[PDB]
């Protein structure tokens, strides 16, 4: 109940490695919004609005992470549904009171634990600018400031149609806003070509290292988001882009950590599963070239796993599995200690 | 034939020409002779990019073989007028008309690539007429070949006398010799 | 007439002459003389790949008889400054000025076909007045031989005494000849 | 004028000029004095319908009296290179250039049209200058002359010599002519 902003960045640091900027921010965030569902007295103190996040960081940097780890620290429900299904009303797509009703399946059809919920809307940056554009923003904006629901009745007339306020649910909005670096860019040093010019580094997961720290309202404005959305979210949140020195802190230091979660597995039938420091750099850099990030890792390592975790359990006496940076790529197999 | 570029920024797909995409960044362009027609869009392009953001720098390129002494002080004296810092940048040559406008660049600003060449000569003009007119007319480009010498001698910094003897004959100056003269200040070489 | 190309992207389709089409994919045409509005678009070119893709090679196809020193200078001056490699393939004839510029392409990434025809050549200048303008005149076009020959034996590897032979005289050289001779890395015939 | 065409496409309509839709079947049109801008247009060509689809064939066709050897050898050098086989049909006339690359397509692609001409001469070439220059240059063209020549006896089969003694002067060959000299195939009469 209600714990200090400071254990919720600790809990939090066990898998996220290195988004302290966002998680300050997403934990006062959070602690304040509760306050208010428990600071319901009748003193005059009822109007305090809620104040809905706006999370921006390059595809896998962590985003759903946080959003699903603290939704475990609050233990109410919690669910993330895709902006792109969403269509304005009029042609065939998800409508928005959709939202809600699939938000609400998790909360088991409980008004009190529907107010008490959070929500992580995705791929809000798809929905910028007839259809498909300001129309969902529209409809979208009375959604998220003030709405009842009208959510249908499960299993089993018109009237059955529940309602509950969309006035106090925080809802958190998380997006890869292709582009914005160069709106951001724009704001000093616009110079992208020339000789005296601020020339990206690279087209690798090193170019949005800070870019996002000086976001501001008019920028998400140019970049399509109408001026009436962005002012509905105050909050804007930033992470990185998990680079090589993040993969390489993120493959051990993580409670969950790939590497952990492969030894548990391997003890089991009594190899001790080592692996060496250049060994995790590579798949890093691997990871990086294939774009795939945090969701890479896993693949290239049952790439690198898998081929001697069906020959494992058929051998016995097996001591240990040293994983060289040659076993990484393909030029070496995992050497292992076939006796002893 | 001018190639056609493609922004795709987050509003939408917009097709853009070389020049134009460049001049989204504060690049202008100066090729050719210098004339009254080519400096005055040059003209424009400052004013435009001035209103845009007047604390941002303007860059400019200078590949010029010289041209109309009037239609370069337009843009030398719209560079010094307008707040914005206009950098300049030689490539390829750079012509009196064109070196008077390289010089005329904020202070630290001023580059030329390795290979690139640097000249400065007196004022060249011409005129028929009556023997009371040539006077006047010899009065007014001698007027003006004064105002030229103190404008290098104020940015390069030398003395007046010495830029008088310099420009009394062409002189062709590279990147290493136009720092210790004043006309620029670095000569970039790699990225 | 150019004709028009759709690249069918998934976000649509948008309508791109043959040679913006190619500019999308790195690539950069050299047809003609070399002159100060033909080289200018070169630069801004190359300039406008590099913030693309800053480590994505460049492909730079130079079919040229030759030209303006002065303008090619800026490409060649511009090729080294950036970063990305930049690629030659040598299609058709280089003559001088087009052979400077494919040997300054990146080691290893310098290319022409079976049937080009490399020819090297002194700068041609041209100057009228008194003597001591002719004294002026000779030195620069005399210094700018000399750096022609250092950039050639840099990226050619051949003593500077060679290359003021061979450039004496015009040299035609086949694919296979300038292999030997450094001007390029791979004759190449087919895919 | 080049008329407009609609395709008229599932996804929607688009309007194409006569020769951009027929770019769309893998058709390039050569159309008079072969130099290195229209060149150039084809060699863009040939390497865009290279990524579309480098197995389906490619059709070129030919109608010029010549012109610059370099230009041509571009193209010529270019369709070898390339995967997809460039067929090649003669609608009319092809004199110095044209019967190279009529005779520079795919086995049994190649075409002409019933009442076509095809001449082959040998390069002609002009130049002034010292006697150490033409000797130079003569060397050159007298080189060409023999690359060329071998080219015709690679791809139609007939001896060095008898090329030689046929291209010293004009020889015009008709459709049926050029079938058992070597330089096509087949002969397209009707559908
Ligand atoms: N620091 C991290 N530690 C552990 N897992 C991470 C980390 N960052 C990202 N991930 C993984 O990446 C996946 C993708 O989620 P996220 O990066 O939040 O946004 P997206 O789903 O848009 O890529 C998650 O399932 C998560 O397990
Ligand atoms: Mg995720």
């Amino acid at each position: 109940k209600l714990p200090a902003p400071k254990e919720i960045r600790t809990i939090l640091d066990q898998y996220v490695i290195g988004q302290e900027r966002a998680k300050k921010v997403l934990a006062v965030a959070v602690y304040n919004h509760y306050k208010r569902l428990n600071q319901r007295d009748k003193k005059d103190d009822i109007e305090l609005g809620k104040s809905n996040i706006l999370m921006i960081g390059p595809t896998g940097s962590g985003k759903t992470l946080l959003a699903e780890t603290l939704a475990r620290l609050l233990n109410v429900p919690f669910t993330i549904a895709d902006a792109t299904t969403l269509t304005e009303a009029g042609y065939v797509g998800e409508d928005v009171e959709n939202i809600i009703q699939k938000l609400l399946q998790k909360c088991d059809y409980d008004v009190e634990k529907a107010q008490m919920g959070i929500v992580y809307i995705d791929e809000i940056d798809k929905i910028s600018r007839d259809v498909s554009g300001e129309g969902v923003q529209q409809a979208l904006l009375k959604l998220i400031e003030g709405t009842v629901a009208s959510v249908p009745p499960q299993g089993g007339p018109q009237q059955e149609f529940l309602q509950v306020d969309t006035r106090n649910i925080l809802f958190i909005c998380g997006g890869a806003f292709a582009g914005l670096e160069r709106v951001i860019q724009n704001r000093s040093a616009r110079g992208g070509i020339g000789f005296n010019a601020e020339v990206r580094s690279q087209e690798m997961g090193k170019k949005v290292g800070e870019a996002f720290k000086e976001v501001e309202p008019e920028d998400l404005v140019k970049f399509g988001l109408i001026p009436e959305f962005v002012g509905r979210l105050p909050v804007i949140a930033t992470l990185d882009e998990l680079d090589e020195a993040a993969l390489m802190q993120i493959l051990t230091e993580p409670k969950n950590a790939l590497t952990k979660q492969y030894a548990k597995l391997f003890e089991m039938e009594g190899v001790d599963l080592e692996f060496r420091p250049d060994a995790l750099k590579a798949v890093a850099r691997k990871a990086l070239e294939r774009k795939t990030g945090a969701r890479g890792l896993r693949s290239i390592l049952e790439g690198i796993l898998l081929d001697t975790m069906y020959e494992i359990p058929s051998q016995q006496d097996v001591s240990k599995v040293v994983i060289d940076e040659s076993v990484i790529d393909g030029s070496s197999q995992p050497l292992m200690i076939y006796e002893n | 034939l001018v190639p056609m570029v493609v922004e795709q920024s987050a509003r939408g797909e917009r097709a853009y020409d070389i020049y134009s995409r460049l001049l989204k960044e504060r690049i202008i362009f100066l090729v050719g002779q210098v004339e009254d027609y080519m400096a005055n869009l040059v003209v424009a392009q400052l004013l435009f990019l001035e209103a845009e953001n007047p604390e941002k720098d303007i860059h400019l390129y200078i590949n010029s073989p010289g041209g109309s002494v009037t239609a370069g002080m337009s843009i030398y004296d719209t560079m010094q007028f307008i707040k914005p810092n206009v950098s300049t940048t030689c490539i390829g040559q750079a012509c009196s008309m064109g070196a008077l406008l390289l010089a005329g660049g904020a202070a630290g600003k001023r580059y030329c690539l390795p290979h690139s060449r640097m000249m400065i000569h007196q004022p060249l003009g011409g005129f028929q007429g009556q023997a009371s007119d040539i006077e006047i007319h010899a009065k007014e480009i001698l007027f003006i070949k004064e105002r030229l010498n103190q404008i290098l001698a104020h940015h390069t910094g030398q003395p007046l006398d010495v830029i008088a003897r310099d420009t009394d004959r062409d002189r062709f100056m590279s990147g290493d010799e136009a720092v210790k003269y004043g006309l620029i200040d670095k000569v970039m070489t790699q990225r």
